[PDB]
């Protein structure tokens, strides 16, 4: 028998213990979530360590088997994904002390709380206390004092932490055969062996930095707008030619301008259409929402939520006694369960979140043929552009008024549009050169291109430069402002949320186009278009089994990311946009700030 | 009629063997009367080859044969001629010229105790390829490379793995009870008839 024969049974045996040890520690875990008590902690944490007790057992058996000498690429992607090492190549010293900074910084992030002066018992956590703050106060102090305390308390915490957290991931990552632990991160968009649709880990920063030119000028002019409308609201404190103080975006740190709303409307008296009042006008409840989002799927050809996902889910707040984790999730415990946990309201953000859970549910549905270390995404910004794309449609009017949920005598004019296009922008535009940024100042830290007595020198320059933001408190290098934000001090990749915003947009587009949508892009509705349900299905049922640029490519019918179809999504903004800038300044100057 | 054919045992029996050890029921000397088999359970995969259904009460045989056994739900279209997989292939094998039925139902209420229900194994290896109409019950270690085994080890594996029901499950890996009846007819009269 061949080392590849040996591999194909070797995997043989590892499919069918796997699946019952995973579905053992994702019951365990569901029950938890489900029924918060102190025994069902225990019970995850037991199911939990078998389980990666196992992984770390079958890696290193995994890992006696050459690659070189295995031809057919899709048992070699299983015993690639099955051998990566991780902190598993460090020393058993060395991954103790990277697993204790990890919990540390962890910790201090959920459990940092800030005090209010003058008394010392008055204290705010992030959630809900300081979150509450930087999403609803217009007091530039107040704003201010939660911005800077929860970095000046918190973030200093981490950043002695977050210093030897980038040694030992870096020793990790070239223990591996990495440039760095940056280089580590880009290698889930890496393809190798497939003629025509290969894709180097550094080809990634190219594309986004190439893809993130031709979203300046629309952030521009989104900025320049933005900066227009809160100078009226703050005209003492916001320069008509500077960047953006940080403490007055949104939320902690201006990852989303989506707060911004209610001061940057652009016609602020036609209201928003919320179909909530006509929910509970007609006694919608949490099972009826469901069933609505498994009729739009159904409508585009896709099948039906299995009997055990209405029975073993949990679409409602247990209440009373018994407590759970109300936050929006899709489970695939594998083994034809499938289940979605929410505390679901009658609202319409509900209504619109059952569609994107569900939609994670039909991409698992539709892999869950395929072997077991090949379930998931294309990449790792499939999943969630999957899920993206099924809340557009739902929310559209179109969509709405043929639900019964939106009055038909409702009449749409470009007033509403510009609204509609507007708040959409403050949050998924706003959100790409923060992301783009925070992520490529962790690359060159990896890289070792910022010394550590110049990170959050650097940190703020790329701020002012590339997001037109200013910091309202000057920061020395015992600051650590990026670990306090949570991906970042509980180390998550974050390039993830860029990828997936121009992935959405191409599926959209394209699946629009299969639909025979006539009109803008943002008002299309895939419903009853088996067409472009059958151009989804043809990618959702991949995996993770061919590569990210043969997945796309089924769906859009290009290999690589692109950042048109966003454009044309918000086109008819850009244009309203530049028109209102007509008298305004277009741009920033970095070295203005509001403490010179 | 006086001797109905013990079909209240085959398709009612307490628990149904593993696949790989499937269990053989030889009916013979009695009057078959078919009619009844739907009022034992609703059968979800009912399929009889080589014999039209409606007419199985106007035919006759030397004698019948009822392998019995229980598959998950995905396994379940594995029980036909000519088709391949893990049961058909190294569990239970029909011939290609079957003749016969087989019925599958649902068993989700006996075969499922909620904390697995591990005493139904499966064939997982062989050295080659299972005979129509055999039953390996061989419980020797398999050989993956070329060292000896003599035992369990990194290439040595069990052949047997066993299933893990439990009611959580969906349709398509939820127990599944399936009884084939083989007709066979060699030389002696047919002491098997309808009505
Ligand atoms: C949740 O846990 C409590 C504590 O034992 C128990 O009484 C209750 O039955 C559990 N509920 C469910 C649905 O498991
Ligand atoms: C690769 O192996 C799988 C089984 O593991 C098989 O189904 C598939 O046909 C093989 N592909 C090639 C190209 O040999
Ligand atoms: C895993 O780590 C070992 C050393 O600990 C190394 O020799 C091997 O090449 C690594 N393999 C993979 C797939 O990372
Ligand atoms: C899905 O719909 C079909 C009818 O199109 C129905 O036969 C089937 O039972 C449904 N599935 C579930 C799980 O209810
Ligand atoms: C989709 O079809 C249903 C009937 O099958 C109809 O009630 C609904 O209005 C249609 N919606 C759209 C957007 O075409
Ligand atoms: C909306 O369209 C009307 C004409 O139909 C035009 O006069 C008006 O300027 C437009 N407004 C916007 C914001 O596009």
């Amino acid at each position: 028998s061949t080392i590849e024969e040996q591999a194909k049974t070797f995997l043989d045996k590892f499919n069918h213990e796997a699946e019952d040890l995973f579905y053992q520690s994702s019951l365990a875990s569901w029950n938890y979530n489900t029924n918060i008590t102190e025994e069902n902690v225990q019970n995850m944490n037991n199911a939990g360590d078998k389980w990666s007790a196992f992984l770390k057992e079958q890696s290193t058996l995994a890992q006696m088997y050459p690659l070189q000498e295995i031809q057919n690429l899709t048992v070699k992607l299983q015993l690639q994904a099955l051998q990566q090492n991780g902190s598993s190549v460090l020393s058993e010293d060395k991954s103790k002390r990277l697993n204790t900074i990890l919990n540390t910084m962890s910790t201090i992030y959920s459990t940092g709380k800030v005090c209010n002066p003058d008394n010392p018992q008055e204290c705010l956590l992030l959630e809900p206390g300081l979150n509450e703050i930087m999403a609803n106060s217009l007091d530039y102090n107040e704003r201010l004092w939660a911005w800077e305390s929860w970095r000046s308390e918190v973030g200093k915490q981490l950043r002695p932490l977050y210093e030897e957290y980038v040694v030992l991931k870096n020793e990790m990552a070239r223990a591996n055969h990495y440039e760095d632990y940056g280089d580590y991160w880009r290698g889930d968009y890496e393809v190798n062996g497939v003629d025509g649709y290969d894709y180097s880990r550094g080809q990634l920063i190219e594309d986004v930095e190439h893809t993130f030119e031709e979203i300046k000028p629309l952030y521009e002019h989104l900025h320049a707008y933005v900066r227009a409308k809160l100078m009226n609201a703050y005209p003492s404190y916001i320069s008509p030619i500077g960047c953006l103080p940080a403490h007055l975006l949104g939320d902690m740190w201006g990852r989303f301008w989506t707060n911004l709303y209610s001061l940057t409307v652009p016609f602020g008296q036609k209201p928003n259409i919320d179909v909530t009042d006509a929910m509970v006008d007609q006694a919608w409840d949490a099972q009826r929402i469901f069933k609505e989002a498994e009729k739009f799927f159904v409508s585009v050809g896709l099948p039906n939520m299995t009997q055990g996902f209405w029975e073993n889910s949990m679409l409602t707040d247990p209440g009373n006694v018994q407590k759970a984790v109300c936050h929006p999730t899709a489970w695939d415990l594998g083994k034809g369960d499938f289940r979605i946990l929410m505390c679901t309201k009658v609202t319409m953000d509900d209504f619109l979140t059952a569609h994107h859970e569900m939609g994670h549910i039909q991409y698992d549905m539709a892999y869950a043929a395929q072997p077991f270390l090949l379930r998931n995404g294309a990449n790792e910004g499939f999943h969630e552009a999957v899920g993206e794309i099924m809340s557009l449609s739902a929310a559209t009017p179109k969509h709405l008024k043929s639900i019964g949920l939106l009055s038909p005598d409702f009449q749409e004019d470009n007033e509403t549009e510009i609204n509609f296009l507007l708040k959409q922008a403050l949050t998924i535009v706003g959100t790409l050169p923060f992301t783009y940024m925070l992520e490529k100042w962790r690359w060159m830290v990896f890289k070792g291109e910022i010394p550590k007595d110049q990170w959050m020198k650097k940190w703020w320059e790329m701020k002012r430069e590339i997001v037109g933001v200013v910091e309202p408190v000057p920061h020395d290098e015992t600051y650590c402002d990026p670990a306090s934000l949570f991906h970042v001090s509980n180390d998550y990749s974050f390039i993830r949320y860029y990828t997936r915003t121009l992935y959405q947009f191409q599926f959209q587009e394209a699946l629009c186009q299969a639909a025979k949508h006539e009109g803008p892009l943002h008002k299309c509705d895939i419903s009853n278009s088996t067409e472009a349900g059958q151009k989804l299905f043809n990618m959702l049922r991949l995996g993770k089994s061919e590569p990210w640029t043969l997945a796309l490519e089924n769906v859009v019918g290009a290999k690589n990311m692109n950042v048109r179809p966003l454009l044309n999504y918000f086109e008819p903004l850009f244009t309203w946009l530049k028109d209102q800038n007509k008298n305004s300044f277009v741009g920033w100057s970095t070295d203005w700030s509001p403490y010179a | 009629v006086t001797n109905l054919c013990p079909f209240h045992e085959v398709f009612n029996a307490t628990r149904f063997a593993s696949v790989y050890a499937w269990n053989r029921t030889r009916i013979s000397n009695c009057v078959a009367d078919y009619s009844v088999l739907y009022n034992f359970a609703p059968f979800f995969a009912f399929k009889c080859y080589g014999v039209s259904p409606t007419k199985l009460n106007d035919l006759c045989f030397t004698n019948v044969y009822a392998d019995s056994f229980v598959i998950k739900g995905n396994e379940v279209s594995q029980i036909a001629p000519g088709q391949t997989g893990n049961i058909a292939d190294y569990n239970y094998k029909l011939p290609d010229d079957f003749t016969g039925c087989v019925i599958a139902w649902n068993s989700n209420k006996l075969d499922s105790k909620h904390s697995g229900n591990y005493d139904y194994w499966y064939r997982l290896f062989r050295k080659s390829k299972l005979k129509p109409f055999e039953r390996d019950i061989s419980t020797e270690i398999y050989q993956a490379g070329n060292k000896p085994c003599k035992g369990k080890g990194p290439n040595c594996y069990f052949p047997l793995q066993s299933y893990g029901f439990r009611p959580t499950y969906g349709v398509g890996h939820q127990p599944y009870r399936v009884v084939v009846l083989s007709f066979e007819l060699l030389h002696a009269p047919a002491t098997v008839c309808g009505p």
